[PDB]
């Protein structure tokens, strides 16, 4: 679940594969600017820590 | 913990633009109509909408 | 060799990126804007990535006391003793390579960088970035004592040899100009310049191309055409502040300075 | 910046440094409804009022 331990998963350290679950959404640019403005809930292993 | 990979926005400037999906881990991806960026010189396009 | 560190640098140039606060609370472009801040270390040794890039001058070349920055469409240098670090007082500036200025910062709220420019300006951009630091163990101290215990800990190196990760290389997109326009009488004057010129012009019938010269279009507003830049042989930085050219393909790497070791 | 005090000096004929200093008790809230302190690079208009 976002924002708690395990957002982030790996069954190893060498692993290619990932499963990722963090609530990342995007929204519409500021008129007259170039950027991408997007929302994310943060990482959940820096809060369990 | 993670990071957060998001590339350059492309502009297209007088036509569209239709972005397919990838095997990536929360790939999030949108487009966007009726944009007239600006940079440190001046207008991107001379299409206004 | 140290000079031969730099062979890939040879390939890059800075730009000018969009300051949201560059000193005054105004948004701007800078040649200065900050990126991406990184505290993986346990020492509190910030690593800090930035536009600029600092050890080479315009002229393509090593040099340890000049830094290079985009301004216009040319290249410009500056002193190295010219550059200040800040979150609430004056930081520690222990090394640089290129992209990346590695230093040590007291606690605070903002992170401001400033660099001189060549008419004596300040040019500088700020953010914000929550930073304290909680030293490794169990004594919240400040400044090391004459005599304790070691403990082991994580830091940043100063070597600049090769290293696993890297960063990505992108075609710099055609910058839109309109001092490259001039109005004479009934007709519209663009100026080579030195550079290869992208033309759109909407009046009459087969007016668009590209250019190496001084032209002239008759029967023609200023505000009629569009002009750009176009030629960009080198390399920029993969910036969500800049646009994409029309290749969507990765382009080149470049390897990071400053692993972390134990 | 915030703080507690202000000091306003400048510099003589001489070179020397004249300066003035007094208590004023400085801690500014940017309006609305969040406690920032950087301008963002998106986010909302909302009226304020300035010195021109
Ligand atoms: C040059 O600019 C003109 C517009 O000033 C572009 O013409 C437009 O092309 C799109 C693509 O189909 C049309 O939908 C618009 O209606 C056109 N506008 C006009 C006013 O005719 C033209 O494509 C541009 N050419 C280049 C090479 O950039
Ligand atoms: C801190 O020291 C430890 C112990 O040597 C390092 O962790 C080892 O790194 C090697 C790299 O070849 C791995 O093969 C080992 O498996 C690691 N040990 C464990 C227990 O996982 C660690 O890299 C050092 N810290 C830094 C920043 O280099």
């Amino acid at each position: 679940q976002p924002g708690r331990f395990g957002d982030i998963q790996s069954r190893t350290v060498e692993s290619n594969d990932l499963y990722a679950n963090t609530a990342l959404k995007l929204a519409r640019p500021s008129p007259g600017m170039v950027h991408v403005p997007y929302t994310q809930t943060p990482s959940g292993f820096k809060y369990w820590l | 913990e993670y990071k957060t990979v998001v590339p350059s926005p492309y502009v297209k400037c007088c036509g569209a633009s239709e972005c397919s999906t990838k095997e990536k881990p929360d790939y999030q991806c949108k487009v966007y109509t009726g944009v007239y960026p600006f940079m440190w010189g001046g207008a991107y396009c001379f299409c206004d909408s | 060799s140290v000079s031969q560190h730099f062979n890939v640098y040879k390939a890059t140039r800075p730009y000018i990126a969009y300051c949201a606060d560059c000193g005054a609370g105004h948004s701007c472009h800078s040649p200065v804007a900050i990126e991406a801040v990184r505290s993986e270390a346990t020492d509190g040794m910030l690593k800090i990535q930035f536009s600029a890039q600092i050890g080479i001058d315009k002229s393509d070349n090593h040099d340890y006391t000049k830094i290079r920055y985009a301004d216009g469409h040319a290249i410009e240098n500056a002193v190295r003793s010219s550059l200040k670090v800040a979150t609430s007082g004056d930081c520690f500036v222990h090394g640089t390579m290129g992209h990346f200025i590695l230093a040590k910062c007291p606690p605070g709220e903002f992170l401001q960088v400033s660099i001189q420019d060549t008419r004596n300006a300040v040019r500088a951009c700020r953010i914000q970035y929550h930073h304290d630091p909680q030293p490794v163990g169990r004594e919240k101290f400040t400044i090391r004592p004459h005599y304790g215990k070691e403990i082991p800990c994580t830091t940043y190196q100063q070597t600049t040899a090769k290293t696993v990760e890297e960063i990505d290389m992108h075609m710099p997109p055609d910058t839109p100009d309109r001092t490259l326009l001039s109005q004479q009488s009934g007709n519209v004057k663009i100026t080579v310049g030195g550079k290869k010129v992208k033309y759109n012009c909407t009046c009459g019938t087969g007016n668009v191309g590209t250019t190496n010269s001084d032209m002239t279009i008759n029967t023609c507003l200023i505000e009629q055409c569009h002009v750009s830049v176009t030629d960009h042989k080198k390399w920029q930085f993969n910036s969500p502040f800049v646009p994409r050219a029309d290749e969507p393909a990765r382009k080149g790497k470049v390897h990071i300075p400053f692993p972390l070791d134990n």
